């Protein structure tokens, strides 16, 4: 099922466009990169808005716009082969006039690709802003697009199929996962967790990303996993797999035995409608950024820590007992933003053998680790608020907008609770935004093709 | 001598103000690590506070002040 | 020259060929190494070339490159040791000078274009 | 594997008893009732402390006291032949006068014995509050104490094989000499058996009479459509969970109402219940359960109010989630008004009952919620669960005792805490009397 | 008199039999019916003895117990009905009257005892 997605800015900006006030239709062309896996995704990438005052007429079920526009979105998307979506007023009636000679709506698109060898497309907003989409192949109308997106602050699904929206928890909220992807990445003491729920929870498609396997020791927190498992060191994506297949009579579930570094996950994970990030270095968290940035895929973050100290009277206690939540929207603040990796805790992290012995040798480093050991309560406390959180999004409950919870820290040791709003964080310049599968994939030359 | 609770344990320190810096070190805790650093005051919201800022610790109702890792990385 | 086991960044070739670099990729194991064969060096030192490699670190270029390697190792010519240079790594049996010279990175503008700026500079800078 | 189980209050008394501060011995007697299960649990009921001016010979490492204070021990133990232990300020040296004989404590042992057919025991106590026991069968000395307890505020266990930080291989080490037992295996009982089994529990009761069906598939952890389409029982099909994850049988299945003699006495042998049940009649049972055989219970409980908003239709009105800590002789589910007879009243009526009832005005109508879901029920699960690791291993940079209740709301995006010393406690009539009949005070459970 | 299905609390029965009551415990089904044969009522009614009868509720004591049942149904000696007893509940198949009166309960303090202090109270204000 395809996708057409829009940013939060773009559509922001695409609707008030659209709808000045007087009433009057508006025009405006949207470029798009594309991802071609096991769905067509239509990620919009430059907007293009008509200025009012260019147009011949505007009227309430009607619009005449120069050609002109066309030729610049053309030449936009000539170097790549994008894909133009012109997008009207909920009428959505037009025409493109040149100089010289008129065009119909069927003729624009035709001339749309003569000048760019790709899929296109036209769509209609109404005042509410929700779209509606049509493909053309070849310059002529083909099929619809099944689900028109924006992931901001608040999840938006526009369905081809809408004839109320649904309230969280009910038969409703299933119907729309029933049709989602999510993507979870890390499999083990808070992924296994997320996985659980995502497939009690309805989800249509369960991809599973993780390299490591069951072992007696993680026996404490992996969730369906047996000492069967452990003494066979089953992977733990084949292991869930498995076990969503028994929950779920039915194999809903996509088993990738490979790190997120990968251009097999990466390439997986790029089809889903939701990356939620159970992961525990910071270079995997990187890597799922990346791909929540080139394929517009709404992100949830989560990482938990029980940090030690040593006290200078009584010895080695609990710091803190901890969890944070963090929600990443496409064209939003992102995890490198946040912090939540830098470049040197990537390299630290990922020193040799020989690297660390020096390191040890040399006092930079004391070989302590001052963390007390994972444990299922926290992980899932963490797990719970983390996929609730998605639930929030997608069908609001809360008495505050979701705004204000886009980072959320919790302390178990300290019983407090503190939330980050959007609007706190800085944006640094967003390269990877909508480039979808450009090479070097993610832009990190370990992911280039051969 | 004036008392501060640091990460829920009470500390004597023998002058009216401190450096964070210094009563994090005094905790046995690594000042140079990434915190969300809050002071707590009775009657008051919490105040975020940066590592080398100076508390005073006459301030009628002066709770707690307490670290929240930032780095929160396992999975 | 021709050995290139793996890939940099389009715009970091693009930037070895433009400077008409005898260069290399090389994987040893799983590390990845970039060699230039035959760097030129200004006056001061024993030697007037070297091999100068890097490290590209595992997710490069969000990761950070750090250091840089010479082969064979670098003294002033009035035979005083350079500072900060008196570790050696081996790459491929063959042991090179580590260069202890750091610095900030960001991955919007640094790569083996900026890191060879840098070990470029402190080669200038320790004639003396 | 035995125990000897004190109340805090008790506790709190014989410690400062024993510990007046001049740092002589002092001695006392603690009259326990009895529940003879799988293990033997010694439950603390009465305590008679000797005051130290009737002692004489009172040093630092010895005592002599009078037998008169062994005969009023007696003779309130007599009729229901309950067990004696005397106990003694660490060193813990003494000795039991009267006018024509002296006696050891080997002598008074057997003088127990002769005055009360029961087993009896000898304890000590540190300044610190830990406590040592041995047990005197037929008068003569028997087997250790395996463990101590008192389920305060803080959770104790003195162990007789004898602190580590929670979430470490000791606390580990601790669950596995533990047997947790869970009420209701469902939509939060599935979740703290989960974690019960992965934190190393030794023996795990699973008790529920229901079994699972398509619409739980949604909620109960480990379990298949296999097990809806053939209705299996949840307390079987968890207990073979853990089968496979534990690799060793150690669930133990009850499929039966909580408020049945088969569940009261297998739960009874239980170091802690954890309640989950969407009853209030099986709460009042795990309250009145808790309280008799001393067991720290933890009860958990959520919801989702709807209503119908005018210009939007059906809503969630609010998203809550509840945790209980109750401790032996503390302020009970009763006195937080957690069930109340009303509420057990109207939910046991039939349907019919129910409906016509409903249109007299009598009762009030239940209200309306939204379906159970997966992502609340963990998020209070996982806090019911770590509520039981805090009180056994102190984390919180607060005491204990200002999280006996917790209520969190996710659509309000609040949590409170209530104190139990903001906690009102009624006479608490079932504490310590063990299985007394008719049990628990309820007539449907008695022997005939 | 000689049915006695179930227990009631150990005072309950004592007061039942110091009492001198005909007394039986009946199980009907899951429901657990008390009755009291040939309980003696004051002048004024259609009937001087009824059965008397309280459905012992699960959960008791700790769930109340809550009006009362009595075979045959009564009426006011001159034929008026008495208010709040118009249902009726069939036991084992005999229909008895049910009183709807209602008041608060405590476990600690109320049982069959009070129950049946608050019937007769009911049965002696209804004669007018
Ligand atoms: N009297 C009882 N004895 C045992 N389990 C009970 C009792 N009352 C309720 N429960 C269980 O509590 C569980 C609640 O389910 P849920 O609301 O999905 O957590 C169900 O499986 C019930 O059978
Ligand atoms: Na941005
Ligand atoms: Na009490």
């Amino acid at each position: 099922g395809n996708r057409l997605i829009l940013t939060q800015e773009l559509h922001t900006m695409l609707q008030k466009h659209l709808f000045p006030g007087d009433g009057k239709e508006a025009a405006a062309i949207l470029i798009c990169n594309r991802y071609e896996g096991g769905r067509l995704k239509l990620l919009a990438k430059e907007l293009i808005l008509v200025p009012y005052e260019e147009c011949k007429s505007r009227t309430s079920d009607f619009i005449a716009w120069p050609g002109n526009y066309l030729e610049k979105a053309i030449d936009v998307a000539e170097e790549k082969s994008m894909s133009i979506i012109l997008i009207h007023s909920h009428p959505g009636g037009f025409l493109v006039f040149s100089d010289t000679a008129d065009s119909s709506d069927m003729q624009t698109m035709q001339s749309l690709f003569q000048g760019v060898d790709a899929i296109h497309g036209s769509a209609i907003m109404i005042h509410s802003g929700e779209m509606r989409a049509r493909l053309y192949r070849e310059g002529k109308f083909a099929e619809n697009v099944e689900l028109v997106t924006v992931a901001g602050d608040d999840i938006h699904y526009w369905w081809d199929d809408k004839t109320l929206k649904p309230i969280a928890f009910t038969s409703g909220m299933t119907d729309t996962f029933q049709k989602l992807t999510a993507a979870i990445i890390g499999v083990s003491g808070t992924g296994s967790i997320v996985a659980e729920q995502v497939a009690r929870l309805g989800f249509g498609e369960i991809l599973l990303i993780d390299h490591d396997h069951i072992e007696k020791k993680n026996l404490n927190r992996i969730l369906n996993s047996t000492l069967k498992d452990a003494l066979s060191h089953r992977p733990k994506v084949d292991m869930f797999a498995e076990a969503i297949r028994c929950i779920r009579g039915e194999d809903i579930s996509r088993p990738i035995n490979n790190t997120i570094f990968s251009r097999e996950a990466v390439l997986a994970a790029a089809n889903a409608d939701v990356l939620f990030c159970c992961v525990d270095t910071y270079l995997a968290r990187m890597i799922a950024d990346r791909i929540a940035s080139s394929f517009l895929i709404p992100l949830l973050d989560v990482g938990v820590k029980i940090p030690t100290h040593v006290d200078p009277d009584d010895g080695r206690k609990i710091t803190d007992v901890t969890g944070r939540i963090d929600y990443v929207k496409p064209g939003g603040s992102t995890l490198s933003d946040r912090l939540v990796y830098t470049p040197e805790l990537i390299y630290r992290e990922n020193l040799n053998a020989e690297e660390y012995e020096e390191q040890l040798e040399r006092g930079f480093i004391t070989g302590v680790e001052e963390e007390a050991p994972s444990v299922i309560t926290l992980n899932m406390r963490a797990a719970s608020a983390c996929v609730s959180e998605f639930i929030a999004r997608c069908f609001p409950f809360r008495e505050y907008p979701n705004k204000r919870f886009t980072r959320t820290f919790f302390s178990l040791a300290g019983v407090e609770e503190d939330y980050i709003d959007e609007s706190s964080i800085t944006q640094a310049l967003n390269t990877r935004l909508a480039v979808g599968g450009e090479e070097p994939l993610l832009g990190l030359p370990e992911l280039g093709d051969k | 001598t004036w008392k501060l609770n640091i990460q829920g344990k009470e500390f004597t320190f023998d002058t009216p103000t401190v450096v964070i810096r210094d009563a994090v070190i005094r905790a046995g805790l690594n000042p140079n690590q990434a915190w969300h650093i809050f002071l707590k005051v009775e009657g008051q919201p919490k105040v975020e506070k940066n590592i080398d800022d100076v508390i005073d610790l006459r301030t009628p109702g002066i709770e707690k002040l307490r670290l929240t890792p930032k780095d929160v990385n396992n999975g | 020259a021709t050995r290139r086991d793996f890939s940099l960044r389009p715009e970091d070739e693009h930037y070895l060929d433009e400077m008409g670099y005898c260069w290399e990729t090389r994987l040893v194991g799983n590390a990845r190494w970039l060699i230039i064969h035959d760097y030129e060096l200004p006056d001061g030192y024993n030697h007037h070339q070297v091999n100068l490699a890097l490290l590209i670190t595992s997710g490069y270029p969000v990761n950070m490159l750090d250091m840089f390697y010479v082969y064979p190792p670098l003294v002033r010519v009035n035979g005083v040791n350079i500072p900060a240079t008196e570790a050696t790594v081996a790459i491929d049996s063959v042991a090179y000078q580590r260069w202890s010279r750091h610095r900030s990175w960001n991955p919007e503008i640094d790569s083996v274009i900026s890191q060879l700026a840098m070990a470029d500079g402190c080669l200038q800078k320790e004639v003396g």
